[PDB]
């Protein structure tokens, strides 16, 4: 089955250059027609064009002759740049295949992409401890607060994917100072406490940031 | 461009219940080979866009049997016959006849279940945090419905206002319920100064609001 992979910086200053490929596999894009899409933020979807049977491409005009994609099959990858970029220009960009019904039936996962000329920045990670304050009946809650980073996203998990019930991540929130701060956080038994070890797992691919909290009362 | 347009644009439903959306198109999206290039998208909480109905009627892979689609020319609809939990999100028509292709705005289908109160806890700042010259204090909302939900931050008994920030997750696909997090952002100076931290809850599945507290130290 065919998979989509979107790869590129995360941000870029307005003005200048927008730089993003999608490497397919599972199929060869020397057949077919391969697209670009993108979602502004809480925004609905915008088509981009797709690079389609000898190289050939076609662009929305709402791109207003900004944008350009090519391939190479070499490696199975095609891209998409974006000129002159703005604020209107930040959202999700996702790749996606059409098939024979000329609908778009297999997507990546996309890649957020920001536009501002604000500085990369790496989050500070911080426990939230289960205690009284936190435990009712038998259950207690714990977490991480993910604070002072730029842009988004960072991804959270618990104890490298192992424990995803009762796990709650909650959209990043902008602060007044321009950056982004998010919890992770998880209910568990109140007797499993001292018993088990939480840990959470934080990356932030902008800044390289790699982060592990272990979590305790 | 074609426009495609939505009608609702929010689409609150009880389980078990059918639900309907229109959306017509701006001209015929009827091809000259015959074929009518409309299509439908679901958005699921936190993924990618997924093609759900092809070709105005024709069900994409693993698409259960309670969603059909129907209409012709410029006048389509999305029926779903019994909603289920696992059908929250948002539902895109959209338009291949012509290039360049668009989507219509979005119609978000919320799910009415049952009235949920929230499990209140609050969370101290961390004393790694604390070295920083900044105290975050936390308060959870786990697993509410309906999302109405009101967070007041009460420091020794004062009222607070422009020093915290809220955020809310997505209806869980499961179950149906929100969680929030409000966060109160003092500096360490300022939080070392006062004694009881309080958040109080009001929602309407609490028989009054609900207040969780901790005494500094």
């Amino acid at each position: 089955e065919v998979q989509l992979v979107e790869s590129g910086p995360g941000l870029v200053k307005p003005s200048e250059t927008l730089s993003l490929s999608c490497t397919v596999s599972g199929d060869s894009i020397t057949s077919g027609f391969w697209n670009w899409i993108r979602q502004p933020p809480g925004k609905g979807l915008e088509w981009i064009g797709y690079i389609g049977f000898s190289g050939s491409t076609y662009y929305n005009p709402s791109l207003k002759s900004r944008v350009t994609i090519s391939r190479d099959t070499s490696k199975n990858q095609y891209s998409l740049k974006l000129s002159s970029v703005t604020a209107a220009d930040t959202a999700v960009y996702y790749c996606a295949s059409v098939d024979n019904s000329a609908a778009l039936d297999y997507w990546g996962q996309g890649t957020l992409v920001t536009v501002s000329s604000a500085s990369t920045k790496g989050p500070s990670v911080f426990p939230l401890a289960p205690s009284s304050k936190s435990t009712s009946g038998g259950t207690a809650a714990l977490g991480c607060l993910v604070k002072d980073y730029f842009p988004e996203p960072v991804t959270v998990s618990w104890n490298s994917g192992a424990l995803t019930s009762g796990v709650h991540t909650f959209p990043a929130v902008l602060q007044s100072s321009g950056l982004y701060s998010l919890s992770s956080v998880v209910t568990v038994p109140s007797s499993s406490l001292g018993t088990q070890t939480y840990i959470c797992n934080v990356n932030h691919k902008p800044s390289n940031t790699k982060v592990d909290k272990k979590v305790e009362p | 461009d074609i426009v495609m347009t939505q009608t609702p644009l929010s689409l609150p439903v009880t389980p078990g219940q059918p639900a309907s959306i229109s959306c017509r198109s701006s001209q015929s999206l009827v091809h000259s080979n015959g074929n009518t290039y409309l299509h439908w998208y679901l958005q699921k909480p936190g993924q990618s866009p997924q093609l759900l109905i092809y070709k105005v009627s024709n069900r994409f892979s693993g698409v259960p049997d309670r969603f059909s689609g129907s209409g012709s020319g410029t006048d389509f609809t999305l029926k779903i016959s019994r909603v289920e939990a696992e059908d929250v999100g948002v539902y895109y028509c959209s338009q291949s006849t012509h290039v360049p292709w668009t989507f219509g705005q979005g119609t978000k289908v919320e799910i009415k279940r049952t009235v949920a109160a929230p499990s209140v806890f609050i969370f101290p700042p961390s004393d790694e945090q604390l070295k920083s010259g900044t105290a975050s204090v936390v308060c959870l909302l786990n697993n509410f419905y309906p999302r109405e939900a009101k967070v007041q931050w009460k420091v020794d008994n004062a009222l607070q206002s422009g020093n915290s920030q809220e955020s809310v997750t997505e209806q869980d696909s499961k179950d149906s319920t929100y969680s929030l997090s409000s966060t109160l952002t003092l500096s360490k100076a300022d939080y070392e100064k006062h004694k009881v931290y309080a958040c109080e809850v009001t929602h309407q599945g609490l028989s009054s609001p609900v207040t969780k507290s901790f005494n500094r130290g």
